[PDB]
RNA sequence: GCUUGAGUCUCGUAGAGGGGGGUAGAAUUCCAGGUGUAGCGGUGAAAUGCGUAGAGAUCUGGAGGAAUACCGGUGGCGAAGGCGGCCCCCUGGACGAAGACUGACGCUCAGGUGCGAAAGCGUGGGGAGCAAACAGGAUUAGAUACCCUGGUAGUCCACGCCGUAAACGAUGUCGACUUGGAGGUUGUGCCCUUGAGGCGUGGCUUCCGGAGCUAACGCGUUAAGUCGACCGCCUGGGGAGUAC
RNA sequence: AAGGAGGUAUUCAUGUU
């Protein structure tokens, strides 16, 4: 999973403080990061059903979060996609 | 999920009621509220109140008259997977008049025989027996 | 970083060099900022079996934190150098400094 | 099982333990499984199945105690 | 009762209880509802063949101790024994069988020698002090109760411990060999235990030599002795030292092989 | 019967300590059950994975037989 | 707007959860030797079979493949299929404590997508044991079987098919409410830990059981009581899960 | 294989063995 520093790290960039770890740009954020990274492992571990079912329920609560984001705020969802390199 | 809180509210009386609990709680909105003082005033539960600020909690105290319970049924009869409304003309009589059909009307929510008396039609919340 | 329980026991005829690999190995680690934090050369030790037709081996005992780059060559070195007979590491959550039961 | 004869002890002697110290490490029992294959079916069907009869027997056991029988 | 039973240990009490038995762990008692223990030397107090009148029949149950936890009291027949060995052992801690260079009464085989009491004191000693084979139980001498021979070694006549030991009065083995056997004669001998870093062959009664792992095999550096020879197996070795002061004897296998 | 490891507040069990687990293998050299022992399941399973990895590290023989 | 549903962060905990790579010991088989000699093996009883080119047995060394005794548990983990030596590397979920944060972001889901025992299929490996087909020997009125001696595909690996099972709890997922008891397992709080004690509070789980439900068996707070949301299916038996 | 006893089973010092 995603190491400590590595949230610490995100939930600043993207929570306007330390302690807002519930924003959704901060819940998108980390769950595209934890996702970029296990490319890499998917890539050699093809076989790997188990943690893979792990890997689309983050891809699917991302689209979740996403769409909440679109419907609620219109421009944080742009700068957000815009920000972290998603498409749509 | 929760989908359906008056059903809620109805399976907790009828619950209690089968269990000879003295009272049952639920937490509290205001449409919970209005089917609580129509169900009172036709002497159906006991007394009810509400306590909480933030998170109200609405608390009824049933009623058994000889040892058995008073409600003897409490169906939910409009519901989210398919809502009842009736025309002044076509209001229900629950046990030929010896029930109570709470009907919410434009004027608020009463019963069947109230909402007559007044010439109105609306949507039918529960039958009560 | 993280913590490693190694144990690696040594032909017993090869006694004279497990000084020597001691300070070779824990130069290796600690060049790779490592911290050992435990080392206890318990000596020629009756094998409960015989292994490779080989009674009473020389048993070592290493506890160290160290990048898990560094403890990979670790290993790596024992599968090569034909003197250790066997090799354990063993991932700890956190540092041991207290003296074994086999030292006394 | 490896007895080592003891002093003065009587070869009758030293047989009854060689035998009881077999039956502790229960070689017959296990030879007797492995004779043939069981499909893992069998087994856990078998395993399950006296579980279930000795929880039975010690319940109905435990409820005898309640009653009198004359 | 066991109340009662351990204020009667405070006593001092000598009563008549049922002796709980004769067992490897001593004697066992039996004091209406109190089960004893007490030593092989303090079991009971009848020295015989069948001490079941002290544990196993109804005997003297002693005041030798009170254990919650042990369920335990001191089972042992006293008011007979010690209480004359006051003098006794008085007299013994005075003289100790000529301080030590006695006779014994045998007692039992230990895990760890051979104890032979005194009436008043009692002593071990080692098993190989008076033999020289690789030994785990001598006690093949005598029966229990049997009279041995000791020289007194380690007395402590303050907590009633003795030690003696069985080698004051044997011809030293290793005198004879050091005017018979000159570094570099070869002999053969009996490997007795064997080891990674040596293997030991007794060549003659009580003379145990350690042969090194670096000189089982010259050419072979790297071979367990384990592997080259058996535990027992025997093996001509040429004596290359003798260390009289050390009781040690370097043996060489290198100089069968060549270099 | 009670277990020796809950009383003496022992968090793991540890495969270095060739006393405590030579009380709980057998003769024969097997892992002796814990409905003998009175080992609770939890210390159960830190004892066995002791014991195997002694067996591996030639601390404790793996049966009777092969010595 | 709000914080109670739903999520995030902080510290831990247990686990045969998954993928990859190593390694250990026992055993089976084969090979080469030594000792040794006339049987071995198999069965209800035999025979085929192996053995004087020395078997079986016993000891020593070697090769190789496959699986992990004991622990082991109506124990645990996983959505299901399923997962069991030990070590490392990569990785998924669950739960608990206190606190902070977001502010309904939820539930269900046709179509679709993915995973999915064993057998089987394709391509290449590998092959110790076991074993369809097959060969022989018995049994039998017959024996294309059960029994015996062998034995190929297959079982193992890598990469693709296949998409199915009594894939079963024969019980769709989500939520709420409704008397109890004895346990298991994994957290946590408190009290005198007096010494494995006492007292609470969470998760999962086995067995009894009350009211009520059940044609009945049963079920029962993990319902098959009482309710709500959404989806899947049923409409006599055979023909037939067949034809087109 | 047959019977008897104890339990759902052990705490029952270790040591000795
Ligand atoms: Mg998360
Ligand atoms: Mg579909
Ligand atoms: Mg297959
Ligand atoms: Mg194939
Ligand atoms: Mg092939
Ligand atoms: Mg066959
Ligand atoms: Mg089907
Ligand atoms: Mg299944
Ligand atoms: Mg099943
Ligand atoms: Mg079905
Ligand atoms: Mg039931
Ligand atoms: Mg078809």
């Amino acid at each position: 999973s995603l190491s400590t520093e590595a949230t610490a790290k995100i939930v600043s960039e993207f929570g306007r403080d330390a302690n807002d770890t519930g924003s959704t740009e901060v819940q998108v954020a980390l769950l595209t990061a934890q996702i970029n990274h296990l490319q890499g492992h998917f890539a050699e571990h093809k076989k790997d059903h188990h943690s893979r079912r792990g890997l689309l329920r983050m891809v699917s609560q991302r689209r979740k979060l996403l769409d909440y984001l679109k419907r609620k705020d219109v421009a944080r969802y742009t700068q957000l996609i815009e920000r972290l390199g998603l498409r749509r | 999920s929760m989908q359906d809180p008056i059903a809620d509210m109805l399976t907790r009386i009828r619950n209690g009621q089968a269990a000879n609990k003295a009272a049952v709680t639920m937490p509290s909105s205001k449409l919970k509220v209005a089917i609580a003082n129509v169900l009172k005033e036709e002497g159906f539960i006991e007394d009810f109140k509400v306590e909480g600020d933030t998170k109200p909690e609405l608390e009824l105290t049933l009623k058994y008259f000889q040892g058995k319970a008073v409600v003897e049924s409490i169906q939910r009869v409009s519901r989210p997977g398919l809502r009842i409304y009736k025309r002044k003309d076509e209001l229900p009589k629950v046990m030929a008049g010896l029930g109570i059909a709470v009907v919410s009307t434009s004027k608020g929510v009463m019963t069947d025989r109230a909402a007559r008396q007044a010439g109105l039609g609306g949507e039918i919340i529960c039958y009560v027996a | 970083m993280r913590h490693y329980e190694i144990v690696f026991m040594v032909h017993p005829d090869q006694s004279e060099q497990v000084p020597g690999m001691i300070e070779r190995y824990t130069a290796a680690i600690t060049g790779a900022e490592g911290k050992i934090h435990r080392l206890e050369d318990w000596g020629r030790r009756q094998l409960a079996y015989p292994i490779n037709k080989l009674h009473k081996a020389h048993y070592v005992l290493m506890n160290v934190e160290a990048p898990q780059e560094v403890i990979d060559e670790l290993e790596t070195t024992f599968r090569f150098n034909d003197a250790v007979i066997r090799s354990m590491v063993m991932r700890t959550k956190h540092a041991v400094t207290e003296a074994s039961p086999m030292v006394k | 099982p490896v007895i080592k004869v003891r002093e003065n002890e009587p070869f009758d002697v030293a047989l009854r333990r060689f035998k009881r110290s077999c039956e502790k490490a229960g070689v017959l029992a296990e030879v007797r499984r492995r004779e043939f294959y069981e499909k893992p079916t069998t087994e856990r069907k078998r395993a399950k199945a006296s579980a279930v009869k000795r929880h039975a027997k010690k319940l109905a056991r435990e409820n005898a105690r309640r009653t009198r029988l004359y | 009762a066991w109340i009662t039973l351990e204020k009667a240990y405070e006593d001092a009490e000598t009563v008549t209880g049922v002796i709980n038995g004769k067992v490897k762990g001593g004697f066992t008692v039996e004091l209406n509802g109190i089960r004893a223990f007490l030593p092989g030397s303090l079991v009971d107090v009848r020295p015989v063949r069948d001490t079941l009148h002290l544990e196993g029949k109804e005997l003297e149950f002693k005041v030798i101790k009170l254990d919650q936890k042990r369920n335990n009291v001191v089972v042992s027949r006293r008011a007979v024994i010690e209480s004359e060995n006051s003098a006794e052992r008085d007299q013994l801690l005075e003289n100790l069988q000529e301080g030590m260079e006695v006779k014994g009464i045998v007692k039992n085989l230990t895990d760890y020698g051979a104890f032979v009491d005194l009436g008043g004191v009692d002593g071990l000693l080692h098993i190989t002090d008076m033999a020289w084979k690789r030994v785990k139980h001598p006690s093949e001498i005598v029966n229990v109760g049997d009279e041995i021979t000791v020289k007194v070694l380690k007395f402590d006549r303050e907590r009633t411990r003795v030690s003696l030991g069985l080698k004051q009065l044997g011809e030293d083995p290793w005198v004879a060999i050091a005017k018979r056997y000159p570094e570099g004669t070869k002999l053969t001998g009996r490997v007795t235990n064997l080891t990674d870093y040596g293997c030991f062959v007794e060549i003659e009664e009580g003379v145990e030599g350690l042969v090194h792992v670096s000189e089982m095999d010259w050419t072979n550096k790297n071979i367990h002795p384990s592997k080259v020879v058996n535990v027992g197996d025997v093996v001509e070795v040429m004596v290359l030292d003798i260390d009289e002061e050390r009781r040690r004897i370097s043996l060489g296998l290198k100089q069968c092989k060549a270099n | 019967k009670f277990c020796r490891f809950t009383a003496e507040g022992v968090q793991e069990i540890d495969y270095k300590d060739i006393a405590t687990l030579k009380n709980y293998i057998t003769e024969s050299g097997k892992i002796v059950p814990s409905r003998i022992t009175g080992t609770r399941a939890k210390y159960q399973r830190q004892l066995a994975r002791a014991i195997k990895r002694a067996r591996y590290l030639s601390l404790l023989p793996y049966t009777d037989r092969h010595q």
